[PDB]
This record gives C-alpha cells, structure tokens and sequence, in this order.
C-alpha cells in the first residue's frame, strides 16, 4: 500500500462564513465544489484530510485536521456536509468527500474537533441537478428506464487525476512570542521560528531553541513558523514563498468521473379518446413531465410542454 | 467544462513583485499593492503597506473533458443500409445489406 | 464567453486548447489572501441547460436518430429501387404449374 | 527507463540513490528530488519509490 | 379513470363496487419481486 | 388482552433507494403510505414491528 | 413560514412550541444572496448586537 499523504498536511485557510455570519480562518475550508456528475453527486475538496490520522495511516473511521501548528484527530462519524438539508456522503479520501445533497443555493461542511468544539465552513453554491431523461423525478424508482449519466466512482485509484501541491508559506503566531522586561522572549516548541523586528540586527531566520532579543519590545517584532517538511495543497487561499515555482508536487485524487447508467421513472398511461382527426390525451404526472409531440411529414412542427398536474 | 487554475498567491512582503506573460490558454497576471493580508496567528509579514501580491490564473480542460464532452462534427454525404425482409417461395429470409 | 464554443479542443487527448472566458483578476478584499476573479462560466454548462430537443424529437419524416456512430434511422422519405436476380432453377413451366 | 535528476547525477526513477523509506530518513531531501522531476514522465514511478515504506 | 365516480359504491358500507382505473400490470424489473403498474390516480383525490 | 404479533414476524424488503442512490433489501421498508386524513397526518405501513 | 423553539427537560423530556411566522429577511443591496461572500462591497445594515 501507498501512503501519499505521509508527506502531505493538512491546513487553515480563510472562510467567508463559519456559521455565524462572519469569516474566519477554518480547519474546513471549501476550496472547490465539482459537480460535473451528471447524477447530482458533488466532490467537495476541503482543507481536511479524512482517513488518515495524525498517524500516518489509513484508518477510515478518523479524519485529520489542523489545530494552531500541529494536525489533530477527530471522528469520521461527526463529520458532516448541509445544502438546505443534510447530504448523505457517499465517500471520503483525503481532502475530498463525494456527497448526494438536496437542491439548495449554499454548501456547508463541518465536523466536531477533538475538544468537542464544532467547526464549519459555508459557501454560496448553486445546486440544481440536471435531468436525466424527460421526467424530474426526486427518488429512484423501482420500476422504469435506464438512461447513461455520470457519476463519481468510489475507486481509491486516480486515472490521470492530480492535485499541486507545494511546500507551505511561513505561518505567523503572535502567541509565538511575548516580551520579558523589554526584551522578546521567542518560543519555539521544536518547531523552527524566523523573526525579525524594528530593533537592530533582529533578524533571526534559523531559531531552532527559545530565544530572547534584548532591549526591543513585543509590538517592534513580528515572528512565524517555519515548516519545510511536508507539501500542502496548492490552495488559492494560502499565499506561496518564492516568485515563481516555489516547487510543484503531484498527488493523485480519488473518485475519478465514471460512465454508469441511471434509474428513471416512466409516467403513467396516459387515457386516450379519439376524434376527427383528433387524439386526447388524459394526462395523470406524478412530478413534471416532459410532453412533445411532431408531425411525421416534411413539417414536423415540433412542440413541446412541461405538464405539472391533470391536463 | 473548463476549470480555472489559480496557483497559490505570492506576496512579496516589503518589495515589488512582478510576472511574466505565459503561453497558457487563457492567462491573466497581475501585481495588486498595498495588501496587509491576515493569517489565523496574526499578520502575514513584516511591512504594513509595503507589500505587493502577485495573481495569476489560466483556463485548461477540466477532468471531466474526458468523459463529459460535445463534438462539433461535419456532416457530409451518408452511407445508406437497410433490413429487408422477403417472402420467397414461402419463406421468411431477413437480409442485411448495403 | 457564456457560449457554447468558450473553450475549445481539437481532440480529447490534445493538449492544445483555446479559450476565451474573459478572466479579469479582481482585488483581494482588505487582511485576506484571497485570488477573486470575475470569469464568465461554462458555455458548456449553461448549454446542457438551454439545449432544447434533440433530432431525435424535432427530426422531420419521423426520422429517430441514435449516436456511437451516429445515425438516421426509418426516415419516411422518397423511394428506393430493388433490383432481384432471380435464377431459371426458381421457375416452374406454367404446364406444371 | 526513465531516469530522474537529484544532484547533477541521474538515475532511474524507479530506483533512487535513496530508497530505504526515503522520506522518513531525509524528508527535506525527498521533497526537494521530487519536485525537481516534476516535469519528468517517471515523476509517480518516482513519487512511489520515495514515499514507499515498508518498516 | 382519473376522474369523479372512477369508484362506486351504492352505499358505503355496501360490498358491490365498481371501479375503472386502467390498472395494467407490468413487468418487473430484473432481479426484483416488485409488482409494478400503471393505474389511474383516484378522481376522489383528483376531484378534492 | 394478547398479543397478535407473537405469531408475526418483521421482514426483509426490497427497497429502490437506501440513500446511497441504489437499491438494497432493508430491514425497513415501505409497503404504502395512506394520506386519506385531511389533517395531514400519514400513516406509513413498514416492515419493521415497533412496540414488539 | 413558521418558527419552533424548544428544549430538552431533565428528565429527557421534549418541550416545543411552534407559531406561525413569516421569516423572509429584507434584500440588503441590489443582489439576492443566500450566504455572504468571499469578495464584494459592503453596505449599511441592522443588526442585533451580544451585547447584554
Ligand atoms: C412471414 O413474416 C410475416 C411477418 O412477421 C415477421 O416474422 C415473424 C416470424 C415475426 O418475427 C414477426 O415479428 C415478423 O414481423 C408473417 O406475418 C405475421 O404473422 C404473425 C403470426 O405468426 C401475425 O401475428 C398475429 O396477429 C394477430 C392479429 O393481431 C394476432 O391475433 C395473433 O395472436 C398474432 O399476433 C402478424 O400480424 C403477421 N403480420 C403480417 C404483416 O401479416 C408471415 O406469416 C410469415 N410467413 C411465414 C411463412 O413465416
């Protein structure tokens, strides 16, 4: 077995509404929602890694998310994903999660931390699943015909499918640092910190232990965390630290698009009378459906209607 | 369907950034100033106005292309077959042909 | 932009691709790192909503159509010769007959 | 075969100089070999041999 | 069938009932033992 | 009084959507919804015995 | 078009009241939106401050 996601984390980006009508930066974060399956199933890319522990191994039963500077367990079974109702998930592997959700105009996901405090992230999203076929139906049938559509496979495996990833920005925590009688006490937490200050040669890129800058005060210095040992997504919501090309990492995604063939309800038998030249129809739709009709001459004089009730 | 890639922002903090033009399909650049950009710990660099923050994005086929996709074909003459059925002496022979 | 043709391929596997969705980078809102952009969307999607009927349903002479290939099927149209050559061992003598 | 790139030296992608779970001894240095072969067609026979551990 | 009287009754409690409602079974689908039709939907319903 | 159900036991039936957006055999399943009530109220046969 | 409060007792008993009302909040701008965006202006507004 391959463990790609040893050398990959997870991370904090910005989200423009986490649940109480203001932003924050979130350990969920949507970072693209897919919904080219033509079956209404939606591949949510978000900042979590689910299936894989702080550990580096496949256990399905937890996801890992970020907590300051270090990932964090929690369960799969709190994690959660909302339209204008709540979706059922069909699947998860790493930052994407494969879901069935109602028809609503915004998308949220969440999930509840290992301190039990619950964490969302909401963005605006059109969810209107196109129809298959010529009936909108809101349910699989038991009886009807089957029509070709698109879905999302649950295969682990990735046909040609790959995320960017790349080596992560500095991270800024002003808790990182605190002033000690006039001078800056820089704590480290094994984790190398750079920082620099408005005071003279204050500019320590390589602090490995706490380290204290005599005669300078907390407001002058400004410090962050230096992580080069794992690669994260190429995320527009994380800003990168060379010009150009900082490094490009490939990493397969799961659930590629596949070709299956869907279930589709068949509208009752119409009641048919006739008369001159005349055929009417006794229409009896359960949900809107798709009546059409043409001549079978050189006009066929093509018309077509949505029939939503007893016409 | 295409999607559009923006690769992680650069900011230059406490400097100019500039970028290059790129043959990608559909490729925009852009160098915004005066960005003071926040991190969950606090803010993102040293320099409060002296930062600048490189975007830049292109439009490529999605995954999708693969399966989900339209052709624009032209049409021009056709190959005609039919299966026709002959009652010969008696008999029911179905014939497939050109 | 917002038409079907906004981006465009001469093959599924070519690498070569034109497009044009007018894709203006927009400024970050103010402490975000954020990329905004105004892009037209796919004219690919908004076509599978505004496609309409197919031939298959708007077809004249009753002609059904079907892809992979693609095909004209039982179109109600003009005539079509039938030339049998039919062997002397077929005929019986209007004697025996 | 294909061959990678790691320090103006080649091999090939499928058997680094460092296989002996690479990652896990030299982190840094894997990252940094990866992604210099990114644009090389043996880049994932690459990416298997270098995260691939078997304790 | 689909519309006011499709089903009748002399009284309420009464047993003699008529009824046209198009009931025409169908075949199952494969693998199942559903019993699928298309029937009418009641004109009561239709007629409230 | 007694229990009519002790001779009566809960079954499994075919079910067109078990949420995953396929069909499986369910230990819940619905043999028909009755909305004659113009309050509103349904009443839903299942294949489940509740109470038992 | 209505609006439930409710809780749970302590004795794990449920405790609801629903009114009708119609929630239907006031379009703020010149766009109909359902959440708040990533990107956009920002327009004077009403709102009830945690303050106690
Ligand atoms: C030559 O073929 C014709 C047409 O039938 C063709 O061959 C059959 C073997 C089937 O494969 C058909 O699908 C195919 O089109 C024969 O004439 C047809 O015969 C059938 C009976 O065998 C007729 O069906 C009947 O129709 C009546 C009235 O609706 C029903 O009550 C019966 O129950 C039954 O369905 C069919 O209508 C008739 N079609 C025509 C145009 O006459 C023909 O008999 C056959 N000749 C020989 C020697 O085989």
């Amino acid at each position: 077995n391959f463990n790609v996601y040893k050398a990959i984390r997870p991370y904090l980006a910005h989200c423009p509404d986490c649940g109480e009508g203001h932003s924050c930066h979130s350990p969920v974060a949507l970072e693209r929602i897919r919904n080219e399956a033509t079956d209404g199933t939606l591949k949510i890319q978000v900042s979590l890694q689910i299936g894989i522990k702080t550990d580096d191994s496949h256990d399905w039963t937890k996801l890992r998310y970020m907590d300051n500077h270090m990932p964090a367990d929690a369960e799969r079974a709190r994690l959660f994903v909302r339209t204008s109702a709540p979706c059922t998930i069909t699947g998860t592997m790493g930052h994407f999660i494969l879901a069935r959700c109602p028809k609503g105009e915004t998308l949220t996901v969440g999930f509840t931390d290992g301190r039990k405090i619950s964490h969302s992230c909401t963005h605006p999203f059109h969810h209107d699943p196109p129809v298959i076929g010529r009936e909108k139906f809101h349910s699989r049938p038991q009886h009807g015909r089957e029509l070709p559509c698109s879905t999302y496979a649950q295969s682990t495996a990735a046909t040609a499918e790959e995320i960017e990833v790349h080596m992560p920005p500095d991270t800024p925590d002003r808790t990182l640092m605190s002033q000690q009688s006039g001078n800056v006490k820089i704590t480290v937490n094994s984790q190398t910190v750079r920082y620099k200050c408005n005071c003279g040669d204050s500019n320590e890129g390589l602090t490995t232990t706490d380290k204290v800058i005599n005669n300078c005060k907390v407001d002058q210095c400004h410090a962050a965390v230096t992580n080069h040992k794992k690669w994260q997504y190429n995320s527009p919501l994380v800003p990168r630290n060379a010009e150009l090309g900082d490094r490009k990492g490939k990493v397969h995604i799961p659930f590629p698009l596949a070709n299956v063939t869907c279930r589709v309800p068949k509208a009752r038998n119409p009641t048919v009378t006739y008369g001159k030249n005349q055929v009417i129809m006794l229409l009896y739709p359960d949900h809107p459906t798709l009546l059409s009709y043409r001549n079978m001459g050189e006009e066929p004089n093509y018309q077509e209607e949505w029939v939503t009730h007893k016409k | 369907e295409y999607k559009t890639v923006i690769p992680s922002p650069y900011v230059k903090c406490c400097g100019t950034a500039e970028c290059k033009d790129k043959s990608l399909p559909d490729y925009s650049c852009k160098v915004f100033t005066g960005v003071y950009p926040f991190m969950w710990g606090g803010a993102y660099c040293f320099c409060d106005t002296e930062n600048t923050q490189l975007s830049e994005a292109h439009v490529e086929k999605s995954e999708s292309c693969k399966t989900e996709f339209a052709s624009a074909y032209r049409a021009h003459t056709a190959s005609a077959s039919a299966k026709l059925r002959v009652l010969y002496q008696g008999n029911n022979v179905t014939v497939s042909a050109y | 932009p917002g038409q079907f043709g906004d981006i465009q391929s001469r093959t599924p596997e070519s690498e070569d691709v034109y497009a044009n969705t007018q894709l203006v980078l927009q400024r970050p809102s103010a402490g975000t790192v954020h990329v905004p952009y105004s892009q037209a969307p796919s004219g690919f999607k908004y076509w599978l909503k505004e496609r309409g009927a197919s031939l298959q349903h708007t077809a004249p002479f009753g002609c059904q159509i079907a892809t992979n290939p693609v095909r004209a099927m039982n179109c109600a149209v003009g005539n079509m010769p039938i030339s049998i050559d039919i062997p002397d061992a077929a005929f019986t003598r209007v004697v025996d007959a | 075969p294909v061959m990678c790139l790691l320090a103006n030296t080649t091999f090939p992608c499928s058997q680094p100089p460092c296989t002996p779970c690479c990652y896990e001894k030299e982190p840094e240095e894997t990252l940094r070999m990866l992604e210099d072969n990114v644009m090389r067609p043996g880049y994932y026979q690459l990416l298997q041999a270098s995260l691939t551990c078997s304790p």
